[PDB]
């Protein structure tokens, strides 16, 4: 039975809460299972606001080293990324939402907070790290999630991240590859400083029996939306912007060759591909359609 | 149509067969074929390579070079005068008739895009035909025509995915 | 249509020759009923064909197959029509032109419908879309009539192969792309395994 | 909850309600009356969880009222539903309905 996870054992939670394998090992939690609903609503919350970062709250539970996220919702706050802990404005709508939600079915407890990062990867800024450190300080099992809606679109797949911060004192172990994503230079500094102070979590996605069976029945009529998709005028103001970012990254490495952070043409080359790889992939689905619907004759 | 594949053969026999100097009829066709495919630079330096021996003996070759002068000068009525002059049958007379046709549609495709309005008499001589045949030839096309002033008014005239996937995989590495 | 081929098909079986000579003028001149698959293909009406009630029979074929140009050609061999029936034909005569040619110039619709001006044309086209026959819009300066969707009037068992062949070319097209993808997908992975293999040969040179 | 949903999605409006089970029935008509006190055009979705349909078991309805032999009374007129298109959302569907559970080794991209 797939619905092993949509079950919620409440007494098991409060035994782990008391036991605490997180006060013993600093990097205990390493995995993160994201539900069907949780993914959709978080992606929907990020894009709905769009250009502006907005954060909400996640609900979930713990199991082994996996911090499972079951359900999510929004926090009507402002100044995400510009304020350290911007959720303080609506302390009312955190507890008041879970008090209402527990009457109707959502028994799940506070598991974390998520925010959107439109057009610049998934990572924790210096403002985000100060939020999460103090979140872990008091309100324990709390995981900071990030999603990039504008690139999720252009890249053509779920652009998402799940992170946890380390203590101010103890410093991380060695094993860390960490994959590269284009960071706009305006932000590269902020990232660059506080980037090594935290560690990510291995993301995995699950679903129920009904969800799985519904999505299969849903696909009978959803193939139509795939071949009238067109990721061009949808996210037009990411690709047109990335150019502005790309231009600056070259401008630096050009003068770097001259008189005068290690070969910033190798980054810019990867960015020029990254951004254009998308632009080309876009025109694949376009010609695919011109082939299909236009070329039948009468 | 097939003059292309045949011109190739002439150019080869220039360096192929002879110790230096090619056949006199082979010179007569190489000059006229360069004019057919409007290559006046090639036609100019071909004429200067000919030895004075074949030049003087083969006086019909001069009649073909007299055509090339008018293409360089762009005296279009002069071209049609010099095409209707020397009968060099078998060898050159077939490619002389094709030469007059390529020069005609050049001067039509030219005049069409070079003139909003133009004199019928000039237009006639520029393409070669007389006043009537010129006035008629255009009225079939639907070109506007003007009496009194005699002014013709010209009307101006996987495959794809394979290419794309490469430009991805290239930039992708 | 749907209700008036159950109300008017219950009365198409239980009706003699003169009862159908009246009923043919009722079903035609009644907006909503633009389909004529059933009413023409009925044993009852087929006896009228080439009989004393032959004028009313030829008329049911025009609305269920032909166009307005055909009506004006057969103006005496058919019974005289009123404007409300002439309009319903002027709707269906475009629907045919619409299935073939999706971008229609204005002047076209003065010829196939024998109409006098845009004002009318438009008005008639208004009613066309208004009766839920067509979808689309117009382009006044450009003199156009784009047609986003049109219903199909005829069934045509005569030219059911003309429907089948157009379907095959799309089924072919489906394969054209499907296989066309799988080639390019297998090649984009092959060019990745081309480079990944060739980049292991570049690094192993350094071991010397 | 009308407070809290007006806070987060300030643009959004109240439209209707949902439930699970069979097709429309008396127990939902009584509930539809209680939603009719709140708004003048309440929509109604009903979902069959353990459906026998090979098609989707989610149908949308609305309130309609006619003379049932000298009796004005409420009914359900069924309506159809086109699916949503949002590009950001579409990927969410494409991710959970089609999961990369160890199904891509060499990047490939295409
Ligand atoms: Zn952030």
């Amino acid at each position: 039975s797939i619905d092993e996870i949509y079950k919620y054992d409440k007494k098991q939670q409060q035994e782990i809460l008391a036991a605490k394998p997180w006060t013993k090992d600093h990097h205990y939690f390493k995995y993160c299972k994201i539900s069907a609903l949780a993914l959709l609503k978080m992606v929907m919350h990020a894009r709905s606001g769009g250009n502006l970062e907005v954060m909400g709250l996640m609900l979930g539970k713990v199991d082994g080293e996996t911090m499972i996220i079951m359900d999510s919702f929004a926090l009507p706050v402002e100044g995400t990324e510009t304020r350290v802990n911007a959720q303080a404005a609506a302390y009312e709508y955190m507890a008041a939402y879970i008090e209402n939600a527990k009457q109707v079915g959502r028994l799940e407890n506070a598991i974390g907070w998520y925010h959107s990062h439109p057009g610049y990867g998934c990572w924790l800024s210096g403002i985000d790290v100060s939020t999460q450190m103090l979140n872990q300080q008091f309100q324990e099992p709390f995981v900071a999630v990030v999603i990039d809606p504008t690139r999720t679109i252009s890249a053509g797949k779920v652009n998402l991240g799940a992170f946890r911060t380390y203590p101010k004192g103890y410093k991380p172990p060695d094993e860390g590859p960490s994959e590269y994503q284009t960071i706009p230079l305006n932000k590269i500094e902020d990232f660059g400083v506080h980037c090594k102070q935290y560690y990510a979590l291995e993301v995995s996605y699950f679903k129920s029996s009904l969800d799985r069976k519904l999505l299969e029945l849903l696909w009978n009529k959803y193939w139509v939306n795939t071949l009238s998709s067109s990721s061009l005028l949808t996210n037009a103001d990411y690709t047109t912007g990335q150019v502005f970012d790309l231009s600056e990254k070259l401008e630096q490495s050009e003068a770097q060759l001259g008189r005068g952070s290690e070969d910033k043409l190798a980054k810019a080359t990867r960015d020029s591909c990254k951004t254009t790889i998308e632009a080309i992939h876009g025109l694949m689905s376009q010609v695919i359609k011109d082939k299909l619907f236009n070329q039948i004759n009468i | 149509f097939s003059f292309k594949k045949l011109l190739d053969q002439c150019e080869n026999q220039e360096l192929e067969a002879p110790g230096g100097i090619a056949t006199p009829p082979v010179y007569g066709q190489l000059l006229a074929l360069y004019l057919l495919h409007n290559d006046m630079n090639n036609a100019r330096y071909l004429w200067k390579r000919i030895p004075p021996a074949i030049k003087s003996a083969n006086s019909e070759l001069g009649g073909i070079w007299s055509v090339g002068q008018r293409i360089w000068q762009r005296d279009f009525p002069g071209i049609y005068t010099t095409i209707n002059a020397h009968q060099w049958s078998e060898t050159v007379q077939p490619i002389m008739e094709a030469l007059r046709d390529a020069t005609r549609r050049r001067a039509f495709a030219l005049v069409s895009q070079a003139y909003t309005s133009i004199i019928a008499d000039d237009f006639a001589a520029f393409v070669g035909l007389p006043v009537e045949e010129a006035v008629k030839g255009i009225l079939e096309q639907g070109w506007q025509a003007d009496s009194t002033t005699r002014m013709v008014l010209p009307r101006k005239p996987e495959q794809q995915l394979a290419r794309l996937t490469d430009y991805v995989a290239f930039l992708e590495n | 249509t749907g209700q008036n081929q159950e109300q008017f098909l219950l009365l198409a079986k239980s009706a003699k020759g003169a009862a159908l000579a009246t009923l043919i003028h009722q079903v035609l001149e009644a907006p909503g009923v633009y389909v004529f698959g059933e009413l023409l293909d009925m044993p009852n009406v087929r006896e009228l064909a080439e009989s004393d009630f032959a004028s009313t029979f030829r008329l049911l074929t025009v609305f269920a197959y032909g166009t307005y140009a055909d009506y004006l050609a057969e103006a005496r061999n058919l019974p005289p029509l009123t404007e409300a029936q002439k309009n319903k034909l002027r709707h269906l005569s475009v629907v045919t032109l619409a299935a073939k040619v999706k971008c229609i110039p204005y002047a076209v619709l003065l010829e196939a419908l024998a109409l006098r001006n845009v004002r009318q044309l438009e008005d008639l086209v208004i009613e066309a879309v208004y009766a839920d026959v067509l979808r689309g819009s117009l382009d006044q300066r450009n003199q156009r009539l784009e047609v986003d969707y049109s219903i199909g009037r005829d069934i045509q068992r005569q030219d059911l192969s003309a429907i089948a062949r157009t379907l095959q070319e799309w089924c072919v097209g489906c394969e054209v792309v499907l296989s066309g993808i799988e080639e390019q997908v297998s090649r984009a992975n092959q060019h990745k395994e081309q480079q990944l293999g060739l980049k292991q040969q570049i690094e192993s040179e350094v071991a010397n | 909850k009308e407070e809290q949903f007006k806070q987060v999605f300030k643009e959004l409006e109240f439209l209707g309600w949902y439930t699970t089970g069979g097709p429309p029935d008396p127990s939902d008509i009584h509930v539809h009356k209680q939603v009719c006190e709140i708004i003048e055009s309440p929509l109604f979705l009903k979902l069959n969880p353990m459906t026998k349909h090979t098609d989707l078991p989610v149908s949308v309805f609305e309130s309609v009222i006619d003379i049932i032999n000298g009796e004005a009374t409420m009914l359900f007129a069924e309506l159809t539903y086109t699916l949503a298109t949002e590009e950001a959302e579409r990927i969410g569907v494409d991710h959970v309905a089609r999961m990369t559970a160890t199904g891509s080794g060499e990047n490939s991209t295409v």
